[PDB]
């Protein structure tokens, strides 16, 4: 899990 | 005779430490998950998902894997693909590391990358497209709703932490990106073991949909820097009918958490880490908890 | 109840893979050192080194830590530095990687860089100045020739091995840095347990100075790129004694070889790991060696 | 350990 929807 | 056949099974049996510098008089005990092969939590699931969908026989030689991760999930998959013989295919959003670029490469990852822009969705789509050209070639995984993610935590992560506490956990405090370790832990010391424990999800202060559903609040997205957490979502693995409490923590406070274990504990630990220990360090410190056993999983070493 | 009271004591139980790829009919067998808190094998001799000078009294409260490791000494000294509460300054070369010199600062070391071209020669130097200008105030550990460092190797490493294969090891084969693997090892097995195995050293082809002085011939040491061994001369922690064998492997096979066991086993070993196997394979592959269970030390993960 | 005298 880097993005599920949402990373920076 | 304690041999493993392949790098796949030795995972687990991670290690408690006593935190000095958080909590009361070593009240929170961290289980540190970067003790794994890939050196993330992850290492579990990658196992047992591929492990599953042998014995279910939706996993043969022949068949290929793809799926989307942009995180440790990747390198989990990546370990075990070669451990076990499987081609894998990965897709991602191009604003990748060259590290984890790398290292994937060097794990023998196909990898297809996508546009910056359309980040996750981007790399999902394009995964299923992949899957839809050639469904009896391709098998995806799914860390988000696979039962296998969880169960693994529950045959695994949670008699571990009975174990090494001789049954005196009181609380338990993790991070949710998929939600399989709360809640696999959780099913395992409350139903298998017969214990009612405290069970603590903790989610960024800047995506806090957890919170903002069992309110009954307008579900609210955001961008932040917590690695491995913040999906922007409730999955599937997310029992939330094992959920005691949700504490929500700062992208700052969990990398200034962070760089205080290594520090101060000498505990080479993830920002998600940092966010968890956060969280527990608060409950630790209300005398309703003084005197309660809180163990936190700390997912993944440093970066 | 287990329950480490600080990261120090959670050293070691580190598990054994069989290879699937290398040796005949899984005759190699890798016992994996990156399943370690800094993730080697020196966290084992960074916990007995600090633990043993505090046994003795050389080390107490008041008194700091200097050392001039520019390896993963310096990592395992960090970690059990801060896991204890001492001050730490570290010495080396100023042409070491910002990636090593960060994690060192993050777990709070105090570092003094040298003249690159000065290499070692000039971080020893430098540290020997240090403690020379307040005797009663630092104390160096010395890992080259401190008896901590093979003691705990004949207390923990040489026993996981000889407990994990149920007595049956024949061969123990270990890159030599500091000697001290190698050396407890062997110590272990064949006088406290009894059972004559080959102990093998590994050393580059580039800079051969077992190989050279066991022979009689002229010690000739040079440059080289598998990181952890090669010290380019003979250690006091190496007990030649005890060493049956001693296999010479270079640069780029060692490389390959650590590439080999990522992308065919999913095992994220570094260049001396590599180093280790292809020396392993070798004895493995020769029909005097075949029947015989052989045990690899990978000392570190990736890079 | 990255030297003891010499590695690159």
């Amino acid at each position: 899990i880097g993005d599920g929807y949402e990373f920076t | 005779m304690a041999i493993y056949a392949d790098n796949s099974y030795s995972i687990g049996n991670t290690p408690l430490v006593r935190l000095k510098h958080f909590g009361h008089n070593g009240n929170v005990v961290v289980k540190i998950e970067g003790r794994n092969p890939s050196y993330s939590v992850k290492c579990r699931i990658g196992a047992n998902m591929v492990w599953q969908a042998e014995k279910d026989g939706t996993l043969t030689k022949g068949k290929e894997i793809v799926d989307a991760t942009s995180g440790n999930t990747g390198i989990a998959l990546a370990y075990v693909a070669a451990a076990r013989g499987y081609k894998l295919t990965l897709t991602m959003p191009e604003t990748m590391s060259l590290e984890r670029k790398r290292l994937l490469c060097g794990l023998g990852v196909n990898l297809v990358l996508t546009e910056g822009a359309k980040g996750m969705k981007g790399a999902i789509a394009k995964a299923e497209e992949i899957v839809a050209s050639d469904p009896s070639r391709y098998v995806m995984l799914k860390q988000f709703e696979n039962p296998a993610n969880p169960q693994i935590h529950r045959e695994t992560t949670g008699p571990e932490i009975w174990k090494d506490t001789d049954g005196k956990v009181d609380v338990v405090v993790a991070g949710v990106g998929t939600g399989g370790s709360i809640t696999g832990i959780s099913r395992a010391i409350k139903l298998d073991f017969g214990k009612q424990i405290t069970s603590v999800a903790v989610e960024p202060v800047e995506s806090p949909v957890i919170s903002q559903t069992l309110a009954g609040e307008e579900v609210k997205p955001g961008p932040h820097k917590i690695q491995g957490i913040g999906a922007g979502f409730i999955p599937k693995n997310l029992d939330l009918s094992i959920i005691d409490r949700v504490e929500t923590v700062d992208s700052d406070t969990a990398l200034a958490t962070a760089r205080r274990l290594m520090a101060e504990e000498g505990i080479l630990a993830g920002i998600s880490s940092g966010a968890a220990v956060a969280a527990a360090d608060r409950l630790a410190k209300l005398p309703e908890f003084a005197d309660k056993l809180i163990v936190v999983i700390l997912p993944s070493a440093s970066e």
